């Protein structure tokens, strides 16, 4: 199996650079050019360029043609992407693929892609603040407790709930990007209205790009 | 080797004319062909390469065009500091070759030879020899004749010639002709002459000496 | 320099058969190709050279390519077919010899039924409170297909201001669930007497209120 | 059956430059070739390994119909063991190929007055193409002793040439839209029988 | 600031060998080709050989295959060209030259080889005296003779440069005997032959020869 591995997500701030790489495994990477492929968050397909690995010469889109530079090596079969003068613009999911040998050209194998996000926004810890239940939460047996995990930056962040133990009836929310750049996202569980004083309910929340581990108790009113 | 040939090896003209210079290959060099010009002494300046583009500091005037064989150099409104030797070469495949050269001389006016003769000095007759010395001085063209007499019998395979470049300001020729003999033959002749003869002269000019 | 214009959604029954339509002009005059994308993931080569298929794609798929538009024929179609669907060329007859792709065609396989929209509503903790701030949450779920529509309103008065939507995300059941945030001063959730939640969906209305203290 | 779309290649209205020649892989249909042979409109129609009157009655693998421009005197270096700018370095077809060149004046279509410069031609290479290659990159070529690092110079040019198409050029000179057929043996592209 | 100094230059006998140097500063020397280009004494010019940036390919002329070598070193800067199996062919001076963006844009100064058996040899000077019975009121000539040197290169000045007007320095000419010998002369008015003094300097670096001569009237 030929497979394309590329590199890990990267945030950056605008105006900056980001080199993307891309190893090939199962053959010659010196018999087929390397294309470049970008896609903006739920948009469409953007070419870039392509990269001859043997001769190491270039064509790209004139979209990018001055900010583009697309490179190789060799000797461990790697071929890089580097966007200057980054803006908002140029936060998607950076692809990698095969061109095929047929001069018919089609992209035959692919990469997993590479998340660069663009944003003014600095890393910041979130602010998490306990959503607690009321009897207006309850359907007669069981209620609804949460944690709103608040202006935080960047993604990701992880909520777990009672030391990762309580896990039949967690439901954590996909965040939200507001106005200001930052992120907030919600984690509630659906719980039996005959347990809000038998049983405690803690709620552990990680952002790991600021280093940030926050315990919130939620009881009731 | 291509081998390239260049037309004509040499020319007059005067400050203001338009020259051309031809160089033909042998085989077809696409247009990867370049000029160079050397003044006599001095280190060769590369003009124009590609058949057409200029070099850095290379005045519009010098204008190369061809394509294949044949390119021409054109030299439009001719400069004191343009009269020099072009050469051509070919730079479209090892070994560059260089063509046979074009001497660009200036005009001028015709001018006849001033003419003296010197006897060999002591200090070198003490030694063994005998040069004698015969000089025709700010002429032109440079085409001129030198019959060296003794005794009004002409002398043969014992003499010899040298010329200057053309004057910066003149524009002329100079000539120094050099009589070898061993003492031995001199001093057993009297008079020496020196005959010149020159365009611009009416009749031949004589300079004489006798030994003494 | 060509630019390859599908049409930006087409929506079958399972069972069913879809047509994917690729245009540019003259397009006989070049091969396209299809690309399959599931939401999340990279897009997969389904058809090559007009009409041939890669190894393992299912024959219900189907290619074709006859004067200015070419069609993606994928028949019987089942659940895991729900995706992007892309086609390309290799243009060198324009300016820039360049690699060009379509807008892309999302496939909405429309096979399961319409669940209605579950809402809860949260109002601001008193942590956030004593943090001189204020967020109303609202959480939808459990909604199917993947649609929503969001309206906030302090004493049934619309609000707008502070408002900050998800857009819908499928869940693990299979229905889309989104959020709603509402950012207020404090005095703002003070002053009102209930600042109330709603939700449309197909017809649905479906509204959560809560109130101060 | 299907029908071969042979008419989408010739007589799309705009054409590759030779350097970036275009490939179309025809497959699946049931060609008619009678109807480019039986109808000179064409300037040349040399066939190679297969006789043209007989190409309706042959199946092949898979067709290929290579498409692109150049000048009249330069038809001739589309044939096998050919050489010259457009064999060597822009379009080269193999010793053992199985097809037929196809070319005709495009004088009315691709030149224009004060000149169409649009196709282009590759004028160096380190190496000569190998059969069926194509080569579209844009790097200075080095044809001197010194690397060149993108600036143009002496014995340092841009690699593609523009053609120069003026409607008062003469006939060699003027542009030519050629169609190469290839034919892949080994019944996918077969005739009206 | 870009400079091609040359050195290694002289006087080999037939057979033997000289190694020719060519010392880069002021630029990038592994970024530019070299070439070498000789002259004969009287001749065109004739390409040598070049070499490529980081040595790596060479190339040489067809009447130069075999017998020379070129090679650079790029930590010192500098070109070399090795000469070997000297012949009378061989005699010329040899200047190299970069490859660059701008042509052959930067030259050495150029340093003469003379294969000969002759032994470096310093000038003898005579004075060649002006004519007593010159025309009065005109003009009168009088130079140097600079007889049976080796190898070639000799400067005249007059006056020590104070004399510059009307001198005229004659090309060498390579006697049989394998040494040279050149005249230098000089047109003065004919009244100042009394007053004005008149000196040749005659400098033979080959040798270290420096030679000052009196030129005065004679019968
Ligand atoms: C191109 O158009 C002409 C005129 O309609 C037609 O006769 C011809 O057959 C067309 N070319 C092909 C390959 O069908
Ligand atoms: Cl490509
Ligand atoms: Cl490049």
């Amino acid at each position: 199996q030929v497979q394309l591995v590329q590199s890990g997500a990267e945030v950056k701030k605008p105006g900056a650079s980001v080199k993307v790489s891309c190893k090939a495994s199962g053959y010659t990477f010196s018999s087929y050019d390397i294309n470049w492929v970008r896609q903006a968050p739920g948009q469409g397909l953007e070419w870039m360029g392509w990269m001859s690995p043997n001769s190491g010469n270039t064509g790209y889109a004139q979209k990018f043609q001055g900010r583009v530079t697309m490179t190789r090596s060799t000797s461990m079969s790697t071929a890089y992407m580097e966007l200057s003068s980054l803006r908002s613009e140029d936060t998607a999911v950076y692809f990698c693929a095969r061109m095929s040998s047929s001069l018919t050209n089609y992209l035959d194998y692919w990469g997993q892609g590479t998340l660069v996000t663009v944003s003014s926004a600095s890393t910041k810890g979130p602010s998490v603040f306990p959503l607690a239940p009321s009897s207006k939460s309850t359907s007669g047996g069981t209620a609804a407790l949460g944690c709103l995990v608040k202006d935080y930056f960047p993604e990701p962040v992880t909520v777990s709930w009672n030391s990762g133990a309580l896990t039949s009836g967690v439901h954590t929310f996909p965040a939200v990007l507001q106005s200001s750049g930052l992120y907030s996202l919600s984690s509630v569980v659906t719980v039996p209205s005959s347990s809000l004083g038998t049983q405690t309910y803690i709620c552990n929340v990680n952002h790991k790009p600021s280093n940030t581990k926050v315990d919130k108790k939620v009881e009731p009113k | 080797n291509i081998q390239m040939t260049q037309s004509p090896s040499a020319m007059s003209a005067s400050v203001g004319d338009r020259v051309t210079i031809t160089c033909r290959a042998r085989q077809d060099i696409s247009s990867y062909l370049a000029w160079f010009q050397q003044k006599p002494g001095k280190v060769p300046k590369h003009l124009i390469y590609a058949a057409s583009t200029l070099l850095s500091g290379v005045p519009s005037r010098f204008s190369g065009s061809g394509s294949g064989t044949e390119f021409t150099l054109t030299i439009s409104s001719l400069q004191p500091e343009d009269f020099a030797t072009y050469y051509c070469l070919q730079h479209n495949s090892y070994p560059y070759t260089f063509g046979q050269g074009t001497k660009l001389e200036i005009n001028r006016t015709v001018a006849a030879p001033s003419v003296f003769i010197f006897p060999p000095s002591d200090e070198q007759l003490k030694s063994g020899t005998a040069s004698v010395v015969c000089l025709l001085n700010n002429f032109y063209p440079r085409e001129a004749k030198v019959q060296w007499k003794v005794d009004n019998a002409l002398q043969s395979g014992n003499s010899q010639e040298s010329v200057t470049e053309q004057d910066s300001k003149d524009s002329t020729y100079s000539l120094s002709s050099t009589l070898t003999l061993s003492k031995a033959d001199y001093e057993k002749h009297k008079v020496y002459a020196c005959e010149v003869t020159h365009q611009g002269l009416s009749s031949p000019v004589t300079k004489s000496f006798n030994r003494g | 320099s060509y630019v390859l214009t599908q049409p930006p959604s087409v929506a079958v029954a399972p069972g069913q058969t879809a047509r994917i339509r690729c245009g540019e002009n003259d397009i006989g005059s070049k091969n396209v190709h299809w690309y399959q994308q599931k939401s999340g993931q990279a897009p997969v080569l389904v058809v090559y050279d007009d009409s041939d298929r890669p190894s393992g794609i299912p024959e219900r798929f189907s290619g074709s390519n006859s004067g200015n538009t070419a069609t993606l024929t994928i028949s019987r179609v089942e659940a895991g077919d729900e995706a992007d669907y892309y086609c390309q060329v290799w243009d060198s007859t324009g300016d820039h010899p360049d690699v060009v792709f379509g807008g892309g065609t999302k496939l909405t396989v429309l096979g399961q039924p319409k669940a209605a929209p579950s809402v809860t509503l949260f109002p601001p903790s008193s942590e956030e409170l004593q943090a001189n701030k204020a967020t109303l949450v609202c959480l939808i779920s459990d909604f199917y297909p993947g649609a929503v529509t969001v309206a906030w309103k302090a004493d049934s008065s619309p609000v707008k201001a502070g408002v900050e939507t998800t857009t819908p995300s499928k869940q693990s059941n299979n229905k889309y669930a989104a959020s709603s945030y509402l950012s207020l001063t404090p005095e703002q959730w003070k002053s009102h007497r209930s600042y109330s939640c709603q939700v449309t969906h197909e017809g649905s209305t479906v509204e959560k209120t809560v109130a101060p203290t | 059956t299907n029908l071969c779309p042979f008419g989408e290649v010739f007589n799309a209205t705009r054409f590759a430059s030779v350097y970036a020649w275009n490939r179309k892989r025809i497959s699946n249909c049931v060609a008619d070739y009678s109807v480019l042979y039986n109808s000179a409109s064409f300037s040349t129609f040399k066939c190679y390994g297969v006789s043209p009157t007989k190409l309706n009655d042959l199946c092949f693998t898979n067709v290929y119909a290579d498409s692109f421009v150049i000048r009249g005197d330069e038809v001739r270096q589309i044939a096998p063991g050919q050489t010259g700018k457009i064999a060597d370095y822009n379009y080269k077809l193999p010793d053992d190929f199985t097809g037929c060149v196809i070319a005709w004046n495009s004088n009315n279509l691709d030149s224009k007055v004060g000149g169409n410069y649009n196709y282009l031609y590759r004028l160096f290479r380190k190496s000569n193409l190998k059969p069926f290659e194509r080569d579209i990159s844009t790097e200075i070529y080095q044809a001197g002793s010194t690397p060149c690092n993108g600036v143009e110079g002496f014995n340092c040019y841009f690699p593609l040439q523009s053609y120069g198409f003026q409607p008062t050029n003469g006939v060699g000179y003027q542009p030519y839209r050629v169609v190469v057929l290839s034919f892949e043996l080994l019944a996918t592209v077969c005739g009206p029988k």
